[PDB]
């Protein structure tokens, strides 16, 4: 059902490389806590979602965010 | 134009009034020719008719390209001298030629020419601040960054792991404690 809950134990990793990416940029031309809050969140949905095609849980081994999906949501 | 300075109205003056004390002009170090047989030399000069050099052509032809780009982005600009035409690059080959009669000998020299393009030249800017300025010189860090952007043309990527670019360090001779220090200080810099 792609149920989470905080049937595998999965287990999950925020790249901190991404993040340090999306905190250089904000703090470049603004370094706003709401829009990088923002674009991490974007970054996240985007994995979601390419995670959720990937499997077809609809809406009723190990994770990670790639470098690529900050890149794209930021770009 | 004129500019009333101090140093010409000194020197220029006392040496006139020295004219008049001493009726050369040439001072310790000078030949002064007279009229008549410079005009002997000159005339022997006049009657050799040197050859055009072909290795300076190149050259020459980029001098051209070189005074014909600028002048169009100086059409409207201060100086006002439009377009520089091939009238001008014939007479450079001219006075070109000319330099290589004074040199009595049959083949232009590349110095000759680029004489030639230094009297072209001088006769502008002589308009005004007659000044430019070096910036450049220090690179003792800004190299490396200039070395990096020539890179990044390449690709541009802002990695983190640099093996390329160290390599290319050593080759350029900077050492490896300076690099890094670099490489800090534009990580802080966020590039």
């Amino acid at each position: 059902t792609g149920n989470a809950i905080l049937v595998r134990k999965v287990r999950l990793r925020m790249s901190a490389d991404a993040i340090e990416i999306a905190s250089r940029k904000v703090a470049s031309v603004s370094g706003d806590a709401r829009r990088a809050l923002k674009v991490c969140k974007r970054a996240a949905e985007i994995a979601e979602k390419h995670y959720m095609a990937k499997h077809g849980y609809g809406y009723d081994g190990v994770q990670t965010v790639h470098i690529t999906h900050v890149m794209k949501a930021l770009n | 134009l004129d500019i009333p300075s101090r140093d010409d109205d000194e020197k220029l003056a006392e040496h006139v009034t020295y004219v008049h004390m001493h009726n050369k002009q040439p001072d310790l170090d000078f030949t002064p020719v007279e009229p008549s047989k410079m005009r002997e030399y000159i005339a022997y000069a006049k009657t050799k008719r040197p050859v055009m050099s072909e290795a300076v052509n190149d050259y020459v032809v980029q001098a051209y390209i070189r005074l014909r780009q600028d002048s169009k982005r100086e059409m409207d600009s201060k100086f006002s001298f439009g377009q520089a035409t091939p009238r001008t690059l014939l007479g450079i080959i001219r006075l070109s030629q000319a330099l290589a009669k004074l040199r009595l000998a049959d083949m232009v020299d590349i110095d000759d020419v680029e004489e030639a393009l230094r009297l072209v030249r001088v006769s502008k800017e002589s308009l005004y601040q007659e000044t430019n300025k070096s910036k450049e010189d220090e690179s003792p860090t800004t190299k490396i960054f200039t070395i990096i952007k020539k890179m990044l043309q390449e690709t541009g990527k802002n990695t983190l792991s640099y093996e390329n670019i160290v390599k290319t360090v050593r080759l350029r001779g900077f050492t490896m404690l300076q690099l890094s220090n670099c490489i800090q200080e534009y990580s802080y810099l966020n590039v």
